[PDB]
């Protein structure tokens, strides 16, 4: 199903076509409100002057049973400020972008982290960037550190002299917990 | 970067009226606007955070409005203590966090004509090598006025500095002072020094003269 | 309740470095964001820098990109910004504001508590004692009614100054005008009073001016020429 | 803002181990890979391995196994390398680099030099290459000095404490079969100046802390 | 591994001329090639970080192109700071590789050598070894041939040569040739000579002395 259709290498960089390097990345974490890492890309990917400036959301997880939510505006959300937006990877509540060599490649987050609580329904809607909001819940114990990325690119969005930015999500997970008190 | 424009620059309303301030977002802000109140002698004060939510401890007469753009700050009844400078700020496209230009509120008291006075440069000042001529306007409203300096009936420009006091606490008027800076060598080259004042409260411009040479 | 105090300022070498510090009392700075904003005289507020997650993330304005450095210490509960090498055109008063954790939202009570501010005057050294020159009133016959008189001060730096009349007597109808920074890098303002024209030839008016930074006190007498 | 710092050059005996220290200052350390490259002088560069600091599992070249070791320590933001069981031909310049998110190494370190020859520390012997002493003259004469039997590199030669830099050529060192380096330094001066000017060559060999000043005069 | 067949080996050019570098690949590869600039004594500096894009601060005269099995880097005009040794690197696969490198020679003008000879000094004579140094001062081109003759007998194998880097001041670079022999043999022989053959010389130039 759409959960797992990994057959494309899709070699790409973090900055993509933008020439901005990691020294000038606008690195600010997802908001923390009642155990919810949210970094909504609303109004942060619109065409604007002095760009494209790469915007990176860093989610550092060190607690069990963590909920992570990411929002990207859809096409036509506001008049002529979100056209030609692209979402990478196309299946990104489950398939995630990982780093081998010096490239970003798609992989299944279930394989990287066991016990991922994928919610197929979020707010009675589908869980994908096709809705614009992605939702999943992390397990309470993680054996080893895992890093994966999500991409919300607005470089192709322009309005005369204005151009859109590029949105990146970096989720950084450290080991925590020992075991679950229960059955298997 | 998104530039926020606050219009109009200066508001003149009487106490008790409902004051409305208009803020325009150039492209758009996703309900991230905030309103602040500031005075020259103190730090700014947060009135309304988010689109319309009131901050803690703010009087209930302050109310905000707006949906993504064209946010208005409405004060139900402008008290005499509410006359201050107000700024707007957006937090949707950052960095940088772009502030507003600011808007002035003044008390619209009845129009009053200015009192024009002309002062000469003292002999002690002349011995110091510099000569200054000061024109004084006292107890006038509106604040805006035009002050022109003529020497021997000739025009002067580029050598005048002026300042305006705050609104008077006793009668809600203003005062204006203008200083003409000249050197003694250039000051001795002319005989008559005079100033021109144009104001709304004056039927005709008032002329005050002074001679020394 | 909650107070934010900043230190560091005064005369600043144009072409040199300077460090300012912010101290918070009555509140433990944790899980919250901190920002720096400046406001040049005659100009609106402008953002400078901000820091997130204690010291993990840091942000600067385009004008101060790289040239300014921000840091926060949790043990000392203090906020520090560093102007590394030199900047001279940033003459303004800098404020600090408590705010929520910086993120892709930034919503919350941004600037709930503000610092009183410190004036960063990056200009050539101009400390000097004020010079007072009297302004004679208009003494005339017939019925003048009232004649204005005042004093003029020049070449003093830095702020502030206090001007009084007759050791604080006759405070009715006295106006002190705001100071103007002349092209020489020095301040200047004037103070005037309105008095009846019949007392000019017999009443004595003193202009006691004390300039606090140099402890300079000058008393002058104003009489018609 | 980001800058890379590497340790100094080191000389080691055959069969020993050499460690190269790498530090990444600025940017961030965990989520970008740090790569290593070495190059024998006069030939193309050679890639050796890389590591991403958040995972201690590094990977190396298919040709180099065991001897090369690359490790990362996020507490000090360092990317130390350990190379063991050194052998001849390992005398080469070692370079470090990291990728800036654009899939390519964008920043490189100052570099390190490694020597593996079986020779040991020794001071050079300075001999004068006196100008051709003849009555022909003509404002065209060449004189110099000979540096022989020293190890390892480098050795610095200056004339008249850094004077008359026009026409002075410092030749690259050469390796003798005995395992000791040698080079010559020459300078071109007018012939008529031999009898009215004094030329002094300064030789400084830091590894042996040997400094010798030799005067060159016609024979 | 991916092979970097960079060509040519060296390029001799003057100021204002055009230079065109090349770097082919063993098999067709879509982009992911970078060019590195390095003068003698410099760290390899990245100038082009993709197929055609440039790094911040890199001059505009640089222009990259090409894809697949062949890639081309063209420099429209050379400036005084553009002469160095250039390398090409591929990173489509984890085992990165670098090419042989290309040299950028300053100027193209042939100049004959100035040949000088130096007999060993008495101080070195006491050490049991005698060294004779031959100096080829300011030639062009570099391919200068040096031979040693002792008592009109050819000496080979017992000599070494070193060459300095090309200097833009006068297109100058010397070569030092040294002859090594023991002190005992230096006494047995009387005539010592060095012969230099070069493009700019109509006939070989010989410098000799009679000491022994």
């Amino acid at each position: 199903d759409e959960l797992d259709k990994i057959d494309l290498s899709y070699e790409t960089t973090e900055s993509g076509d933008t020439a901005v390097s990691e020294d000038s990345y606008d690195k600010y974490a997802s908001n923390n409100t009642n155990k919810e890492y949210v970094c909504d890309f609303t109004d942060q990917l619109k065409p604007t002057e002095s760009g494209p400036k790469v915007k990176k959301c860093e989610v550092k997880v060190n607690e069990p049973l963590i909920k992570v939510k990411i929002i990207c505006p859809l096409k036509g959300s506001v008049e002529k400020l979100y056209d030609n937006i692209e979402y990478v990877p196309k299946k990104s509540p489950y398939v995630v972008l990982t780093k081998e060599e010096t490239k970003l490649k798609e992989k299944l987050l279930s394989k990287l982290i066991y016990g991922l609580l994928i919610s197929p329904t979020v707010n009675e809607k589908e869980n994908n960037f096709k809705e614009g909001v992605i939702e999943f819940t992390l397990p309470p114990v993680v054996h080893k550190a895992t890093v994966f990325y999500f991409i919300c690119d607005n470089s192709k969005t322009e309005d005369d002299n204005k151009k859109g930015n590029r949105g990146i999500v970096e989720v950084y997970v450290e080991p925590y917990g020992n075991k679950i008190n229960g059955c298997a | 970067e998104i530039v926020l424009t606050q219009s109009p620059v200066t508001l003149s309303l009487s106490p008790g009226e409902r004051a409305t301030l208009s803020c325009r977002a150039s492209l758009s802000i996703s309900s991230s606007l905030a309103w602040y109140q500031q005075k020259p002698g103190q730090a700014p004060r947060l009135l309304i955070y988010d689109a319309s939510n009131r901050a803690t401890g703010i009087p209930a007469r302050f109310s905000g409005s707006g949906s993504g753009t064209d946010f208005t700050l409405t004060i139900s009844s402008l008290e005499p203590e509410d006359f201050a400078v107000y700024y707007c700020q957006q937090r949707s496209i950052w960095p940088p966090i772009t502030f507003g230009q600011g808007t002035r509120l003044e008390i619209k008291r009845t129009v009053a004509a200015p009192s024009v006075f002309i002062f000469p440069p003292s002999d002690e000042q002349l011995k110091s090598g510099t000569a200054s001529v000061v024109c004084l306007l006292n107890n006038f409203y509106p604040r805006e006025a035009k002050v022109q300096w003529k020497v021997d009936n000739a025009l002067q420009s580029g050598n005048s500095q002026e300042s305006v006091t705050e609104q008077d606490s006793k009668d809600s008027t203003y005062s204006l002072s203008s200083t003409l800076t000249l050197s003694k060598a250039d000051y001795e080259k002319h005989k008559v020094y005079a100033c021109e004042v144009t104001h709304q409260g004056l039927s005709s411009p008032v002329t005050k003269s002074f001679n020394r040479g | 309740e909650v107070q934010l105090v900043e230190n560091g300022g005064g005369l600043v070498k144009p072409g040199g470095s300077l460090r300012l510090s912010c101290a918070a009392s009555g509140f433990t700075i944790s899980s919250y964001g901190m920002n720096w904003v400046r406001q040049a005289p005659g100009k609106g507020l402008e953002w400078v820098s901000s820091i997130s997650s204690g010291s993990t993330y840091k942000y600067y304005s385009d004008s101060v990109k790289g040239r300014f450095t921000i840091s926060r210490d949790n043990a000392k509960n203090s906020l520090y910004l560093q102007m590394n090498t030199l900047r001279a055109e940033d003459t303004a008063v800098y404020y600090c504001a408590r705010a929520p954790e910086p993120g892709l939202t930034w919503f919350g009570e941004w600037g709930d508590y503000w610092g009183q501010g410190t004036l960063v005057t990056v200009s050539s050294a101009s400390t000097k004692g004020p010079s007072v020159f009297p302004l004679a009133p208009s003494s005339k016959s017939t019925s003048g009614g009232t004649a204005a008189l005042g004093c003029l001060v020049k070449d003093y730096f830095p702020e502030p100054v206090t001007v009084s009349w007759n050791s604080g007597a006759l405070t009715s109808g006295v106006h002190t005008f705001p100071a103007v920074l002349q092209s020489s890098g020095l301040y200047s303002l004037s103070s005037v009073v309105t008095v009846p024209s019949s007392s000019l030839g017999t009443q004595t008016y003193i202009c006691n001016v004390n300039h606090k930074p140099s402890n300079t006190k000058v008393d002058k007498k104003v009489e018609p020429k």
